[PDB]
């Protein structure tokens, strides 16, 4: 599983959770659910629609 | 303290279908049950957090978060009359729903004793494509200790009783809809 990026301010509220970066799809993700990608779902969730 | 996730399969082929079919069991139904459903679940204890999501062919959209069953209503409708329905991706992606679904317990867990559960209605065809990712979430579901359950109205899903089964939840293979929320009601409030 590819690892992700991050910038703050430019272009919150996340595809996952819906609560206030993946390379392929481009959606953005917040840290909780950044972290719980990699260490347990071992699968994007944007990758997967 | 208890989480209830309920997925809805909103696959519009089937609902579509159904209704052509003039069964008296449309997809309203099956959102009026639901909401009972979860406002049963929110009023046992003022503890209780609830969380629908909506599994459609293209995304999987949280219809929540009585306020609640208004803010479900405005969301199912504008999910239904603004939609991109593209020939090729057809069938419903239970997968990536209950990869939503997981990622916010995640959250929701962190915040706290959470013991959490989601409960899956599901009514159309399961695809099989997705069987690298389905399987991915019933093992996060498993480490996490998350429950899945299933309510299937009509199609059966090996896939689902296979999750239930390892998740250790129910699978519960509904025979006559208008006698739905009393089974809804009776065996999948926690
Ligand atoms: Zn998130
Ligand atoms: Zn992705």
């Amino acid at each position: 599983l590819d690892a992700f990026q991050e910038i703050p301010l430019e272009e919150r509220f996340c595809y996952g959770c819906q609560g206030e970066v993946c390379a392929v799809c481009q959606n953005v993700f917040c840290v909780d659910c950044d972290v719980f990608v990699h260490d347990s779902l071992h699968s994007c969730p944007g990758c997967i629609h | 303290l208890n989480l209830l996730v309920i997925v809805v399969d909103a696959n519009p082929i089937w609902w579509g279908k159904q209704a052509l079919k003039e069964s008296q069991f449309t997809l309203s139904k099956c959102i009026d049950a639901v909401m009972v459903l979860g406002n049963s679940h929110l009023f046992m204890n003022r503890s209780n957090k609830l969380a629908v999501i909506a599994s459609h062919i293209q995304e999987s959209r949280f219809l929540y978060p009585t306020s609640a069953n208004e803010v479900i209503v405005e969301e199912i409708k504008d999910l239904m009359t603004k939609s991109d329905i593209k020939g090729q991706h057809t069938e419903t992606l239970l997968a990536g729903s209950l990869a939503k679904a997981l990622c916010y317990i995640h959250r929701m867990n962190k915040e706290v004793e959470m013991k959490s559960r989601i409960l899956v209605i599901k009514a159309a065809e399961d695809s099989a494509l997705q069987y690298m990712n389905f399987m991915n979430v019933i093992f996060a579901a498993q480490k996490q200790n998350i429950l899945i359950d299933a309510c299937v109205l009509d199609s059966d899903s090996g896939l689902l009783q296979q999750a239930c089964d390892i998740t250790g939840g129910l699978y519960l293979k509904v025979p006559q809809m208008p006698s739905l929320l009393q089974y809804l009601l009776w065996v999948f409030l926690p």
